[PDB]
RNA sequence: CUCCGCAUAAGCCUGCGUCAGAUUAAAAUGAACUGACAAUUAACAGCCCAAUAUCUACAAUCAACCAACAAGUCAUUAUUACCCUCACUGUCAACCCAACACAGGCAUGCUCAUAAGGAAAGGUUAAAAAAAGUAAAAGGAACUCGGCAAAUCUUACCCCG
RNA sequence: GCUACCUAAGAACAGCUAAAAGAGCACACCCGUCUAUGUAGCAAAAUAGUGGGAAGAUUUAUAGGUAGAGGCGACAAACCUA
RNA sequence: GCUAAACCUAGCCCCAAACCCACUCCACCUUACUACCAGACAACCUUAGCCAAACCAUUUACCCAAAUAAAGUAUAGGCGAUA
């Protein structure tokens, strides 16, 4: 059919050899002994030259197939830059989990009373928004790559101010620059998750279980949805040079091994570079699944069966204005089949912390129509953010 | 220290400073290489004190006390550098037989004139070097006419020079006619 | 309008247009340098 | 050294050493006010501040904390009786600061 | 055109130059403790400091290899960022002020002031009076802002029997270079932000100013100079910006002192400083009759740990950790 | 209006021109990513300065000296002084062969040496 | 001149590629086509005109799902993003194509004809007579070179000895094999020919420069010319 | 008075800094001319990057409602290789292109009326003609090819496009 | 390096009205309608005033491309170093 | 009486003879006079016209390997100019 790449841009064919190289028993006279080109002499043929010594700045890696860690069976890797096509529906099949709209009742009951709310909650959250978007920098209008991390770190700092009421909040830290890995199979497909970027709220005590035993045994009737013709491994990095290995990100002995909450940020100014709502919720599900699966294998070995003590990992993904909440529970490590017990996941979608923010006063016909500040601020969104932080400590 | 850049304090302000002779190339052919390597730095420090005094004399708009001192040291530094290079050149002829320490070759440039090309140090062979192969060491046939025009230019100069000398000699007998012999 | 200011100096343009490398690029530019070498020019090119 | 070829270096090669250096420096009086620790020199163009340090420490046993260099342009304005411009040689200036409070 | 003053500087004896640019007198030690009329568990804080320290060095697994020049921005920067976050959550019960406090990571601080005059030497403006302008563009690793102002260390009229250094040459010989760009007076946030008062800064010296590189350059006596040169400039620019936010300036000098703290470290060694802004009138027209001067207190650089081997921290020093707590424990005096 | 008869220097041209041109100083390293320069300790010339303590020679020589003639050193002059005596002794002893020329001082090749004679790889 | 073409990419991708304009100039640098210059910048989106292109590990008829029908600044028609298996590619959208539809791409020539749905791709010998088609190819595997423009459509006239008679939009007949793949239906943007430029400036946004002001006298080439439809063009070798 | 001014880029290349002067400006203090001496110091800026394969549908506009076409300037991963580190260059001025110490030409940022930068008068007299302005009795286009110019702030129509 | 057209990647456009604009008023900026002056001048095409346009087919810096039997041209036989 | 006036060398021209033809180190085809990195671009091809023919259109001398002579002869040529 139509081939890509015009011949004018391709490398020109090497010049045809001189006819003296076709006559046997005849040595050609070349300019190799002159150490420079001349038109009236034959072009010599030099042998392949090798440097003979190592030089990092001029290194040439060997061919792909020669790499030690080379397998014919491909491994589809999911990383932070992968943008799934079918969104959550495709993540619910890769992880073999069931979706449940709305957060668990237990988690929401933490901030249901007026006892755990923060002093001047409504007024303190409004100052984290204005600071991040108005007062943070010298520039008039801060960029999203600048205020998305700040509006999250400050919300954590505000939720960490309730150590006076709950002394069990001093057994947790917020790690940065952490990575984790996790490998598993789904219907004869080698899958791997490599988590990176974001903040990892670590703890000393593991989170309790949400669903009861009867709720875990009732997932045997649920059927995973399919999206034929689209394949479940679309928009994943199909790698043939990999190494099946599991990693939590820390060595044996770390005081805070148990992951509590993963904070993922869509801090990109251009809209095309930012994930879509459904795409960001899928990254949250897979990263939570990869961190819970990394603890299960370390604790219960590298076998495949139904876990006796399911692992629970939370996650919060934000674009700076919108927040998504997740509560993932690992119920089994036998995912190759589509039948049997399945994992659980509670999700809140499209929870706006504020509708819009005016950094400058809107003056129409010499009349201030909209003053500087947030618009459509919703306190309910922060109550859910605070409930996830208080889970396992109150 | 920084006291070696200036002359003995007592000598400051004097208009003359007695000094000895300059090292001759023959007096240095008796000393060892280790002794010549030590003397080079004794003369180097004396040369810097003289260059520092020569510049401060211009600053103060006064004449240097003994300018010959600097000329003597420079002559000694050159003589010493001649001896060492002489021993190295002779030692290279015995082990290798080469008359030049740096490689080179005779080549024609793009302009068609003969030139001695001094080689440079490279990490890759010459057939792989992008920049070396853009350089041309051959003249095309449109140069022959300019080579002749440049040869005829040199011949005219050499002819005027030879005819001028004959004239001066012929005019040098009119006033001194006793030079016929 | 007023003329005479056609020369707007630019070293990049000057070295790329009348430079030594561009003279030697073509056979006609090599003959330019040869004529200036024959005449005795103190400057052969920019 | 100046006006000499430098032996090329490759990874794992010997250290480059000069046994006889032809760099000749002249200490000069500053035209403007300078700190007490600061010293001023006139050095050749090919010389680097790294060389001036090792050159001073080794030959004159002077510890130096910092070295800064600048290139000074020499006026090509002067013209002779043939209206041909005369060039004052461009030279390099070095500012050296002593180490131990000297 | 204004001089660019870098707190983290490579210039020799810059601290003595910065004292004259800010009219500041440096004193050794810490300020006089106020003799005025909960349980602090050291064992818990020690474990934390060693946990964050061991985390970045040993427990945390790096994906790619870490080079020597990348250590400050990959190992020491996160540790300092993490040590402060956890210590403010463990000291909030002991200091409520830290609860409603603003914690900033790598936020810029700007201050623009005029000190002195010069006679233009050359040009069409030769022989005319020009003012010497300075600008500090500082970005501390961390800093804690609060709504209420801390209490002074000494009175405003307080004066020491020590003279301020004076230079005989021009600042260009430090070296110091001039440039013309936007003048900024920034505490870390805009004026609308209620948290306009400074509590404590945390700085991390870059790899270029590392201790081991200063011993190779025969600059062992400049090790402590780099520490107190950053404080004098970083704290003067911070306190001075707080006063401008309140409306004070050269003509309308401060009526009350403005104080702040700073912790200067290179990853292993730590130094502690305290700064008090007594005067802000530094121009010739206003500094002519001014009696009073700004003050800075500073300690010697001491290591927090002797060596870190595998998951064991060797020679951990608790006195350095206790000093970090005292700064964070300090709070604004409460009203009756 | 350009001066084509003036020395081309780094002070002339736009910013990209002025940074790429130098003054003749040899390099001591390379530029890495981020415009970070890496200095090579082996590329910096190390000054080999000797001990000048108890050194008799001085910058000048007294005038009370003879006017000895100049005898430029030649390869033949150096062979007879150093190499010939050892050969004559072995010739008289009766044990001399070309194979042992390396023992007398001859160098078959220059490779594997720190200071090669051609092409020389050391500074003056 | 130092002219290099922008069409250098050798691997297919759906990412918009940045291309540079020509101004009506060839590699020599001289004008070869007048009236071309300027206009809004555009990014090229590779179009796969070979509908039936099974994946590397797959063979036989496959199905794709339509994701997005969007505007293309490099052509008069609209393009659609389809995804089958693990890959994604751009194609030419038909009149009626929406996000969510499932298109079929087959090369099977059954004994009997098949019910033709718009957007589906079948060979010429698997469609009934009178069916509208677009994006036909001269020979199998050549790629669709005809009936690509907005609203354009052909029609299948008859089948003879493994050969299909196609009527082009110019009311000219073309003969090809029955194994050549074509797409059913019309092309999108049926009302493209009914657009109004409105002002001269809008043609400068499309990369069109004004005509020359020189006055030309007409010759004998001008004037209505009623000549017969040319013969049928056959790409089948007998 | 303020037509600006300060800075950057570009260009230029020591071209009003000190000492001296028989040189010089209308000007025998000044000096851009001559001779000698001195001077611009990196953090700003310039000078960058190991290989192979692979990834990159969803504008911007306070980006949130909303509405568009002319359809847009910013992103990776996998494996391999890789422990020495702050070199080199630009940094002056009253400045460039117009034969001139030319009423011309000259991109960007800030200042938007200045905190910066400047002087229309060599002295006198107060003729014509000429130039640039201000005021004007009564009349108000009678001027003139034409309401040109000035003043003032106005109606309607035609030809061509 | 002027100019004509083009390529690559950049920059600028207050305020008012309408908020739709190859829309209007009107700075910067671009152009050069009429008048006077100037005519070896400040200037080998300028000065003052008055004027046209000023979110677009706009203006503009940088580098590159098209060369004389030619190029370029919204054809004025324009422009391609007075 | 000023301004000026006056000079004899510098060297140059035409022949003859003889063939002619570099250098301290360092730098120089990239923006020449720039210490140091993966290249493969390569040279050849009738001169035309002014002019003369009183226009112009075929045509119109141009060292080509020994001075002289044969000889401006044979011969060519809008059988013209001229060669
Ligand atoms: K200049
Ligand atoms: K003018
Ligand atoms: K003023
Ligand atoms: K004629
Ligand atoms: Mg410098
Ligand atoms: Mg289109
Ligand atoms: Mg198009
Ligand atoms: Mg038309
Ligand atoms: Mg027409
Ligand atoms: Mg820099
Ligand atoms: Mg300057
Ligand atoms: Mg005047
Ligand atoms: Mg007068
Ligand atoms: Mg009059
Ligand atoms: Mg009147
Ligand atoms: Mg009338
Ligand atoms: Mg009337
Ligand atoms: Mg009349
Ligand atoms: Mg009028
Ligand atoms: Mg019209
Ligand atoms: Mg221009
Ligand atoms: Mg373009
Ligand atoms: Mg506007
Ligand atoms: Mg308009
Ligand atoms: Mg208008
Ligand atoms: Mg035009
Ligand atoms: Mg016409
Ligand atoms: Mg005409
Ligand atoms: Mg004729």
């Amino acid at each position: 059919a139509y081939e890509w790449g015009v011949r004018s841009t391709r490398k020109s064919e090497p010049p045809p050899l001189d006819r003296v190289y076709e006559i046997p028993g005849l040595e050609p006279i070349t300019f190799a002994g002159k150490m420079h080109f001349v038109p009236w002499l034959a072009r010599p043929i030099f042998p392949p030259w090798d440097r003979g010594y190592k030089d990092p700045r001029f290194y040439r890696s060997p061919p792909l197939h020669e790499h030690p860690l080379y397998k014919d069976q491909a491994c589809y890797i999911f990383h932070h830059r992968c943008r799934l096509l079918e969104g959550v529906k495709q993540a619910l099949w890769l992880t073999k989990t069931k979706l449940i709209e709305g957060l668990p009742e237990k988690v929401l009951s933490l901030v249901d009373d007026p006892r755990n709310h923060i002093e001047n909650q409504d007024e303190c959250v409004l100052n984290v928004i204005s600071h991040a978007r108005l007062w943070q920098t010298t520039e008039e209008i801060p960029k999203r790559e600048t205020y998305c991390p700040v509006i999250v770190d400050n919300l954590i700092q505000l939720c960490k101010s309730q150590i006076l009421k709950h002394p069990s909040l001093a057994r947790r830290i917020c790690v940065q620059n952490s990575t984790f890995s996790a490998t598993w199979n789904r219907e004869s497909l080698l899958l791997q998750v490599r988590g990176s970027g974001g903040a990892r709220l670590s703890t000393k005590d593991p989170l309790p279980t949400i669903a009861s035993r009867e709720e875990i045994e009732a997932t045997k009737n649920h059927v995973l949805e399919t999206f034929y013709p689209i394949s479940p491994i679309i928009d994943l990095h199909e790698c043939n040079i990999y190494d099946v290995k599991n990693d939590t990100g820390f060595q044996e002995g770390y005081p805070y091994p148990y992951p509590h909450t993963l904070y993922l940020l869509d801090k990109a100014n251009l809209r095309p570079h930012r994930l879509q709502p459904d795409q960001l919720r899928a990254k949250m599900i897979l990263f939570a699944f990869g961190s819970a699966l990394a603890q299960a294998r370390l604790l219960y070995g590298n076998d495949a069966k139904v876990l006796e003590q399911p692992v629970v990992v939370q996650s919060v993904g934000t674009d700076g204005r919108v927040f998504h909440f997740l509560v993932f529970q690992l119920n089994t490590t036998d995912l190759d089949c589509n039948e049997g017990v399945k994992n659980l996941a509670w999700v809140d979608s499209d929870q706006l912390l504020y509708q819009h923010f005016w950094c400058l006063p809107v003056i129409k016909k010499r009349v201030v129509v909209e003053p500087v500040g947030p618009v459509g601020f919703k306190p309910e969104t922060f109550r859910k953010f605070l409930a996830l932080y208080l889970h396992g400590a109150a | 220290g920084l006291e070696e850049f200036f002359d003995d304090p007592k000598n400051w302000g004097q208009e003359k400073v007695k000094s000895g002779a300059a090292w001759t190339c023959q007096q240095l052919r008796n000393k060892s290489n280790e002794d010549l390597h030590k003397l080079w730095y004794v003369l180097l420090k004396e040369r810097n004190m003289l260059l520092t005094l020569e510049q401060e004399a211009k600053r103060q708009r006064l004449p240097m006390p003994s300018p010959e001192r600097l000329d003597k040291v420079v002559d000694s530094m050159d003589a010493l550098d001649k001896v060492v290079q002489e021993r190295e050149d002779a030692l290279r002829l015995l082990q290798t037989g080469q008359e030049r320490a740096r490689p080179g070759a005779w080549r024609r440039d793009i302009f068609g004139r003969i030139i001695w090309h001094k080689f440079k140090q490279w990490v890759i062979p010459w057939h792989l070097n992008k920049r070396y192969n853009r350089k041309r060491f051959f003249a095309l046939p449109y140069v022959d006419h300019f080579l002749r025009l440049e040869r005829e230019k040199r011949a005219r100069i050499k002819a005027r020079k030879e005819n001028l000398e004959r004239k001066k000699a012929k005019i040098l007998l009119k006033k001194f006619p006793h030079l016929a012999e | 309008k007023a003329r005479g200011n056609e020369y707007q100096p630019s070293n990049i343009k000057r070295k790329n247009k009348h430079g030594w490398v561009r003279r030697l690029s073509t056979p006609a530019g090599v003959q330019v340098i040869l004529r200036r070498m024959l005449k005795g020019r103190k400057s052969l090119s920019h | 050294a100046r006006n000499v070829v430098y032996p090329l270096y490759r990874l794992g090669g010997p250290q480059l050493r000069v046994f006889r250096t032809n760099f000749f420096i002249q200490l000069v009086r500053p035209g403007v006010a300078q700190p007490e620790d600061t010293v001023q020199f006139r050095i050749p163009m090919e010389m680097t501040r790294v060389d001036l340090r090792n050159y001073l420490e080794g030959i004159y046993n002077v510890p130096v904390a910092a070295v800064r260099t600048r290139v000074q342009h020499g006026s090509n304005k002067r013209r002779d009786h043939r209206n041909v411009r005369i060039k004052k040689p461009d030279y390099k200036v070095a500012y050296v600061q002593l180490a131990h409070g000297q | 055109m204004k001089y660019m003053v870098y707190p983290q500087t490579f210039a020799l004896n810059a601290d003595r130059w910065y004292q004259y640019f800010t009219k500041t007198v440096f004193l050794s030690g810490l300020p006089p403790p106020p003799a005025e009329p909960p349980a602090l568990d050291l064992a818990a804080l020690r474990a934390v400091a060693c946990d964050c320290l061991l985390q970045e060095h040993f427990y945390l697994r790096r994906r790619r290899r870490v080079h020597r020049y990348e250590e400050s921005e990959v190992i020491s920067l996160p540790f300092l960022d993490q040590l402060v976050s956890t210590l403010v959550g463990l000291l909030s019960p002991h200091n409520p002020a830290l609860a409603a406090a603003a914690l900033d990571y790598r936020c810029p601080v700007h201050f623009y002031w005029v000190r002195g005059e010069e006679i233009i030497p050359r040009g069409h403006r030769r022989g005319r009076i020009d003012d010497l302008r300075y600008q500090i563009d500082d970005k501390p690793n961390n800093q804690i802002r609060i709504s209420k102002q801390l209490a002074e260390f000494v009175p405003l009229d307080y004066s020491v029997p020590i003279e301020i250094p004076t230079i005989k040459c021009k600042p260009d010989k430090l070296p110091l270079f001039k440039r013309q760009y936007e003048n900024h007076i920034f505490v870390g946030s805009k004026t609308a932000d209620p948290c306009c008062y400074g509590h404590t800064q945390f700085h991390l010296l870059p790899d270029k100013l590392r201790r081991e590189r200063l011993l190779r350059q025969n600059c062992a006596d400049q090790i402590e100079v780099v520490f107190r040169a950053n404080a004098i400039a970083s704290l003067f620019a911070w306190t001075g910006a707080q006063a401008m936010y309140q409306g004070f300036w050269s003509e309308a000098d401060v009526t009350r002192p403005f104080v702040s703290q700073a912790v200067i470290t290179d990853g292993k060694y730590f130094s502690f400083f305290c700064y008090q802004l007594n005067t802000l009138a530094l121009t010739t027209q206003a500094d002519q009759n001014n009696p009073r001067k700004n003050i800075c207190w500073g300690t010697q650089s001491k290591p927090l740990y002797e060596t870190i081997e595998d998951n064991d921290v060797k020679g951990f020093n608790d006195d350095v950790l206790l000093q970090i707590v005292h700064f964070l424990l300090n709070r604004p005096k409460e009203e009756k | 209006g350009a001066d084509r008869m003036s020395k081309w220097t780094s002070k002339r041209g736009p910013r990209s021109f002025r940074g790429r041109k130098g003054r003749g100083a040899k390099g001591i390293g390379f530029l890495t990513s981020g415009w970070r320069f890496v200095q090579i300790k082996e590329m910096v010339p190390e000054f080999v300065v000797p001990d000048l303590t108890g050194f008799k020679l001085k910058p000048y020589v007294s005038y009370l000296a003879p006017e000895s003639e100049e005898t430029p050193l030649t390869a033949a002059q150096l062979f007879s002084e150093a190499v010939a005596p050892a050969i004559e002794k072995d010739f008289k002893d009766g044990t001399f062969d070309p194979d042992n020329l390396e023992k007398y001082g001859f160098e078959p090749t220059q490779e594997g040496k720190l200071f090669q004679l051609y092409p020389r790889n050391f500074l003056r | 001149a130092n002219f290099v073409s922008w069409k250098s990419r050798t691997k297919y991708t759906i990412t918009p590629v940045k291309m540079r304009k020509s101004g009506g100039r060839d590699h020599t640098g001289r004008i070869r086509v007048h009236g071309i210059g300027g206009g809004h910048k555009q990014r090229y989106r590779m179009i796969d005109f070979l509908r039936f292109r099974p994946e590397e590990t797959k063979s036989g008829p496959f199905e794709e799902k339509v994701i997005q029908v969007r505007y293309d600044p490099c052509r008069s028609a609209d393009i659609a993003l389809v995804a089958g298996g693990s890959r994604k590619r751009w194609i030419i959208a038909t009149e009626n194509m929406q996000a969510g539809d499932t298109i079929l791409n087959s090369n099977h020539i059954g004994r009997m004809a098949v019910a033709a749905r718009e957007g589906d791709a079948h060979p010429l010998g698997a469609l009934p007579v009178g069916t509208l088609i677009n994006n036909v190819e001269s020979e199998p595997g050549r790629g669709a070179q005809y009936i690509r423009a907005a609203g354009t459509c052909g029609v299948l006239l008859r089948k003879v000895n493994g050969t299909a008679i196609i009527q082009l939009p110019s009311k000219r007949q073309m003969q090809v094999l029955e194994t050549c793949v074509a797409t059913v239906g019309r092309v999108s943007n049926v009302d493209h020919n009914k657009r109004v430029i409105g002002k001269a400036g809008r043609n400068r946004w499309l990369g069109k420069r004004p005509n020359s002001g020189r006055w030309h006298r007409k010759g004998g080439w001008a004037g209505r010319k009623i000549r017969p439809l040319p013969p049928m063009k056959s790409y089948v070798k007998l």
